[PDB]
């Protein structure tokens, strides 16, 4: 079929449990992506949805500040998942590296995470699953781009129509609403940003416990500081910013738009 | 401090 003949594959990248990334050429453009190329024999029926639904997903989505999704190829033995070639790792690399950001850059990243939120609620995708691990850098060099990527647990929304679409995300990153189990949509995506802002900041989340049952009532209860010394030279509107995202009513939460009004943001 | 870990996604409520 047209992959192995419109593309033409390079050297192996990353590798995860039933799949392998690899460099390839679109050869009539000679533009380089990234190919995930999936074993969908050793899948269940439920992860052959789930990734039949992530393509789906990804190619509403056509933004700077989202790794796009070009190309899905559903082969004899295999699925071709066409992506922006990305080379700088995950956020998550960058920030342990650099321990913390400066508040120009803290702004800058956040800002570019909010325009990906915001063009995911735009077109009707909740993305759930925020986190550095989920944020991209789009290369090494110095300003490179961040770029939101797995959409493994994105869902569709009906405009603003909140519904009870599960208890799925990342624990340390998951909504009051979702551990509340009430309905919801667009603004636990706002709650990751203000989880990712705070860690961008000082290097370290406003929740985390071993005892997930006690991360879970912290979460609820919004129960987070903004601790002496390292959060005493932070301003005022950067605090200010994380605690309208950090609203535990999401109905009185920040949304994307509102955020990239915010002065800390339009005001850098 | 609170440490900054990776963390896996779940597609369930499952109760660690
Ligand atoms: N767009 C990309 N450009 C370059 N390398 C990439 C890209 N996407 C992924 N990789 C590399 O491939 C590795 C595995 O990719 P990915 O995480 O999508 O696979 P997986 O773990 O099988 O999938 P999932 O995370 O949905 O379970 C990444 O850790 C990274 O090193
Ligand atoms: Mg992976």
């Amino acid at each position: 079929t047209r992959f192995t003949e419109e593309y033409q594959l390079f050297e192996e990248l990353g590798k995860g449990a039933f799949s392998v990334v690899r460099r390839c050429v679109k050869v009539l453009a000679g533009q380089e992506y990234a190919a995930k190329i999936i074993n969908t024999k050793k899948l269940s029926a439920r992860d052959h949805q789930k990734l039949e639904r992530e393509a789906r997903i990804c190619r509403l989505l056509k933004h700077p500040n989202i790794v796009r999704l070009h190309d899905s190829i559903s082969e004899e033995g295999h699925h071709y998942l066409i992506f922006d070639l990305v080379t700088g790792g995950e956020l998550f690399e960058d920030i342990v590296a650099r321990e913390y950001y400066s508040e120009a850059d803290a702004s800058h990243c956040i800002q570019q995470i909010l325009e990906a939120v915001l063009h995911c609620h735009q077109m009707g995708v909740v993305h759930r699953n925020l986190k550095p691990e989920n944020l991209l850098l789009a290369s090494k060099l110095k300003g490179a781009a961040v770029k939101l990527a797995d959409f493994g647990l994105a869902i569709e929304v009906e405009g603003e129509q909140q519904a009870w679409f599960g208890f799925a995300g990342t624990p340390g990153y998951l909504s009051p609403e979702v551990l509340r189990k009430d309905p919801y949509g667009k603004p636990v995506d706002l709650w990751a940003c203000g989880v990712i802002l705070y860690i961008l900041l000082v290097g370290y989340p406003p929740f985390w416990d071993e005892d997930q049952h006690r991360l879970y009532k912290q979460i609820k209860a919004g129960a987070y500081d903004f601790p002496s010394p390292e959060w005493d030279t932070v301003t005022p509107e950067a605090k200010d910013l994380i605690n309208k995202m950090l609203t535990i009513n999401p109905s009185k939460r920040i949304t994307a738009a509102e955020a990239l009004k915010h002065p800390w943001i339009s005001h850098r | 401090r609170n440490k900054l870990r990776r963390q896996h996604d779940y597609d369930t409520f499952v109760d660690l």
